[PDB]
């Protein structure tokens, strides 16, 4: 159902909550992410350290943290809770 | 009204008397206030028959002040006015304040000077500064 | 009821001036040898002018005048303070036009017919019981008590312009009289189609409007000035307020409504206000009404309207607003107003006059230069010099201080007014140079701007559909704004629906068609009252005015239009077509004439917006308030919904790095152009603010980490 | 001690006006004494003045 999700409702939390603990552990779980996605975009980012993706085919301007959303929904990283 | 346009008016009753001036509860005042020859003319349909104006009560109740060691004559009585400095325009223009320079008239007998007094225009306002300003009426008991 | 009068209160003031005088005239004659003193020489008249002085600047009763329309001026006058409801407050002082704000029971207005006896008691007109005499009654005339004089006498002048004032609650009548002072003239002033007597007694008696002197013919009429030649001989001229700016920024304008040939007697009605036509207060227009709900763009309180409004400039209205500059006497030297600026191209330039100030007619946006000025120099970077040494360029001095637009404002220049010191004219001391300019915006009424009726009613535009697209009778002609339904089953403002079906009766005319008598609603009513035509005003007093009768029997009286289809049935109501669909509506929808108004809140006034700007100097927070870029205020109840969402970055974002944070939030700034990311906020500058203040207290403060035991801010 | 000049600020206003902080004639009430103080107390002043 719900026909098909539009914009920043995209993907939907019920989807994403699966992938984390809380809804708080999934703010961290995108937030640093999108800190590597506009690095790498950017470019090498801190000293001795090389940044990786994007993972997930990007989108047109998407944004990079609504590239860490899509990411999360399909597993293709992990976190370490707590 | 002369030139008043027609109206329907639904009410089947009359009023006969009109209402009066609603801008009479700042003129009137005023008026008594600095002592108008045109509140003199309360006196016409009289009532009390002295117009005693509100400065010289004020002034008359003071007058004279009596010094403690030695009687001072200091009766003051019979302020006077002067035509306005300028137009209403000119003051809200130029900034200044719309008032009426008054001295006292009145033991040596050399008459002084007061200030500029302010003045209450046609509209029941005050120039004060350049701005026109409306002073409300207190109710206490 | 002591009823302080302004002269009274205003005499009690000078005592005070007088009194402090006499006190030094007692002291100061001593001292000196007599026959060296005269009342003259020892009376310093200062505590006299400056107790009046003091008293129309620091006074709490001396008030800023405000007038949006003459009736605020009017309503604004005749106020009174209570501080020092009953059967003496009716007839004397009617709580009835009391602010719907705290202060509700301390300020309320004078009744229509209230006279003031000269000692300060209010004097209430009735006629002893039905006598034809009219005395004064007070508590006096309270002993003996047997008729009153007319009715509305507890009514005040801004109530008892509501027409059905009985039908609608206490509430709904308080707010319809703010509603009406808050009302904005109009550039087309159009006259109330239906309302009550009040209209032309308080136009004439508010004082915006010209009237006439003593009986004559005029000579000559023009947009300036009106001559009138009197039979006596005398000669009497009038000039007319053209665009004056008011208190609060609304155009002031009269309007000529005679000519040459005409005769006019005295006391009458030269020319409009500018909230008047005719002679007789118009506070806003007349306009075809539907109260159906519309799609939801009429939700809650929401209008909606035609574009027809903005085509026609039926709502719009004139805003002028003035803003001042002035010159020298500075902390390092005196400055000059010029038309040179430090380093700007010779198109921003292009408007400014050889002074430099902005040629009047020409139109101004934000951020574009009113007055130029320059300011002394510090004179005193390295990497701009050689840029300046290279192009050829120089360190003229210089700090550019220039009068521009304010932020989110625009219009056209209609005059200046510059005061120079070559010229000998007063001034502060010090400063040279004073110029004021005045600009003017002509405001199209815009959704998001708040209409009100005279019953209290109000509401923001919610949409503004274009004309194709509106309920419209079979006519073809479209209704101008659409109301809807759902607040009367709480609170039920009955009036309004009455002047909206005799707005309708008295656009279309009516004829009773009395056949075999007349019908038994016109029992009570004149002869005069029938067969009207179309567009035709009328006048129903507050308490005596039309009955529910009456109205229904005028429902069934319409002169069809122009093909000669009836538009209205009995009902008031009709069938509308949907403008987008092009099916009817289902159902009929009462339709109508109501008055409604533009109140003073407006969009243009009310948006702001703030990505960053300057900085108050005490504490590093944003400011607003000022000419530009005010920033918005977060709360502590803010910050509990923003804790309670447990969102911490966001709460430390906002009170850290938008706030206060000196290093933080231009780094920020600077790495959102570089596209970076948003660096972690540092200390907030109100909390080292209150180290200090604690430290100040002889409160030794230190913040200690896990080591290192003591930390300097720094 | 004495709180910083930045945080009890004087500056001038608009229109050729100066504004200033409390704590300036605060400060300014309890130096001035203090200063006093010291000239009674070089001076040899009675109690009654220096104790006052
Ligand atoms: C700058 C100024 O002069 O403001 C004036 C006054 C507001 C202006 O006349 C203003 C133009 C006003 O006429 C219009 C205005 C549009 O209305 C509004 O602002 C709102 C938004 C609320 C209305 C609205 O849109 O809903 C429309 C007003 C219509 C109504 C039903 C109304 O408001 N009634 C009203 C409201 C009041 O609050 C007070 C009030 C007050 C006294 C003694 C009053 O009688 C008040 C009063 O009758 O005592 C207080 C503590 O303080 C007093 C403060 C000020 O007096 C000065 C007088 C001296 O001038 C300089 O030094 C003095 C200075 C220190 O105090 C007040 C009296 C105070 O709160």
């Amino acid at each position: 159902a719900y026909d098909t999700p539009l914009g920043i409702t995209n993907p939907p939390i019920d989807e994403l909550l699966s992938r984390a603990s809380s809804k708080y552990a999934l703010v961290i779980y995108a937030a640093k992410r999108a800190r590597q996605i506009n690095d790498y975009y950017n470019q090498l980012g801190d000293g001795i350290l090389e940044y990786v993706g994007p993972l997930v085919e990007p989108g047109l301007q998407e944004k990079p943290l609504s590239i860490a959303l899509r990411e999360i929904h399909g597993d293709l990283l992990e976190h370490t809770e707590g | 009204v002369p030139g008043a346009p027609n109206r329907v008016s639904f009410a089947k009753l009359r009023e006969p008397l009109e209402v009066p001036g609603l801008l009479d509860v700042q003129t009137d005042s005023f008026e008594w206030l600095v002592g108008s020859d045109r509140w003199r003319q309360a006196a016409i349909d009289r009532g009390e028959e002295n117009p005693v104006g509100g400065l010289e009560e004020v002034l008359a109740e003071l007058s004279p002040i009596e010094d403690f060691s030695g009687s001072m004559s200091l009766s003051f009585s019979d302020p006077r006015f002067d035509e306005v400095k300028a137009s209403v325009d000119e003051c809200k223009d130029k900034d200044m304040t719309y008032a009426a320079p008054l001295f006292v008239t009145a033991i040596k007998s050399q008459t002084v000077f007061m200030g500029d007094f302010p003045m209450m225009t046609e509209k029941g306002t005050f120039i004060i500064n350049g701005t026109e300003r409306v002073v409300v009426s207190q109710l206490v008991r | 009821r002591r009823l302080r009068t302004v002269g009274e209160l205003i005499q009690n003031q000078i005592r005070v001036g007088l009194s402090r005088m006499e006190r030094v005239v007692r002291e100061r004659m001593t001292t000196q040898d007599v026959e060296a003193i005269t009342p003259q020489t020892l009376i310093n008249i200062r505590p006299v002018v400056a107790a009046i002085k003091e008293f129309f600047g620091t006074s709490q009763l001396s008030q800023f005048m405000d007038q949006n329309n003459p009736l605020s001026g009017l309503t604004h006058k005749r106020r009174l303070l209570a501080l020092g409801v009953h059967p003496s407050h009716y007839g004397r002082m009617c709580p009835i036009e009391t602010p719907e704000g705290p202060n509700i029971g301390l300020i309320g207005s004078l009744s229509v017919y209230a006279r003031v006896n000269p000692f300060g008691f209010i004097e209430t007109p009735y006629r002893k019981v039905v006598t034809d005499q009219i005395d004064y009654l007070t508590a006096d005339e309270e002993d003996r008590h047997v008729m009153d004089v007319s009715p509305r006498q507890m009514v005040s002048v801004a109530t008892a312009m509501i027409p059905f004032l009985e039908h609608d609650d206490a509430n709904r009548a308080l707010m319809g009289a703010n509603m009406q002072r808050q009302a904005v003239p109009l550039v087309r002033s159009e006259a109330p189609l239906v309302g009550t007597g009040m209209e032309l007694r308080a136009a004439i008696d508010a004082g915006d409007v010209v009237v006439a002197d003593k009986t004559g013919v005029i000579e000559e009429v023009s947009a300036d000035y009106i001559t009138v030649m009197a039979d006596d001989g005398t000669r009497q001229s009038y000039r007319l307020r053209k665009f004056a700016r008011s208190n609060h920024g609304t155009c002031a304008n009269q309007r000529p409504i005679v000519d040459a040939g005409q005769r006019v007697e005295a006391g009458q009605v030269i020319a409009d206000g500018p909230c008047t036509q005719n002679g007789e207060m118009a506070l806003g227009k007349n306009l075809l009404v539907a109260i159906m709900p519309w799609e939801g763009h009429n939700y809650e309180d929401a209008i909606i309207l035609s574009n027809r409004l903005v085509e026609e400039d039926v709502l719009t209205s004139i805003h002028i607003e003035e803003h001042e500059i002035d010159a020298r006497d500075t902390k390092l030297g005196a400055e000059e107003i010029t038309r040179d600026i430090p380093n700007v191209s010779d198109e921003v330039l292009a408007d400014l006059d050889e002074r430099g100030i902005v040629r009047i007619g020409a139109e101004v946006r934000d951020g574009d230069i009113l007055v130029g000025k320059v300011t002394p120099k510090g004179e005193t970077t390295p990497e701009e010099r050689l840029l300046r040494a290279i192009f050829g360029e120089k360190a003229r001095e210089v700090r550019d201080t220039s009068l521009k637009v304010p932020h989110g404002e625009s219009g056209k220049v209609i005059g200046i007014r510059v005061f120079s010191r070559e010229d000998d004219d007063e001034l502060p001391a010090g400063v040279n140079e004073l110029v004021r300019v005045y600009v003017a915006q002509k405001r199209k009424i815009s959704d998001g701007d708040k209409l009100a009726g005279r019953h209290g009613n109000k509401g923001v535009i919610g949409k503004i559909l274009p004309v194709e697209d509106m309920p419209f009778l079979p006519d073809g002609t479209p209704v101008d704004i659409i109301l809807n339904t759902h607040g009367v089953p709480r609170r039920m403002n009955i009036g309004q629906i009455l002047e909206t079906h005799l707005g309708w009766v008295a656009k279309a005319g009516w004829n009773i068609d009395v056949a075999a008598g007349v019908p038994d609603w016109a029992s009570k009513l004149p002869e005069e009252l029938y067969s009207a035509p179309a567009d035709s005003t009328v006048a129903t007093p507050v308490f005596d005015g039309a009955q529910e009768g009456e109205l229904a029997g005028l429902l069934g009286s319409t002169l069809p239009n122009r093909d000669g289809e009836v538009m209205v049935d009995a009902d008031g109501k009709s069938t509308l077509f949907d403008g987008r669909s092009g099916e009817p509506f289902p159902y009929p929808v009462t339709v109508g004439y109501m008055y409604i108004l533009k109140l003073h809140h407006l969009v243009d006034d009310k948006i702001h917006a703030r990505s960053t700007g300057p900085y108050s100097m005490i504490t590093q927070q944003p400011l607003g308030g000022k000419a530009q870029f005010g920033g918005q205020r977060f709360g502590e109840m803010e910050c509990w919904a923003m804790q309670a969402y447990g969102a911490a970055y966001t709460l430390q974002e906002l009170l850290t790095i938008k706030s206060d944070d000196t290093v933080g939030r231009v780094k920020v700034y600077e790495a959102i152009v570089k596209g970076e990311n948003i660096p972690e906020p540092g200390i907030p500058e109100s909390f080292k603010v209150l180290l200090k203040e604690l430290q100040s207290l002889c409160l030794n403060v230190e913040v200690l980490s896990s080591d290192g035991a003591a930390i300097e801010m720094r | 001690p004495v709180i910083p000049p930045e945080l009890r600020p004087m500056v001038q206003l608009d229109g050729g006006r100066f504004a200033t902080s409390d704590l300036n004639d605060l400060y300014r009430r309890v130096i001035n004494r203090n200063n006093r103080l010291k000239r009674l107390i070089d001076l040899g002043a009675p109690e009654i003045i220096v104790n006052n």
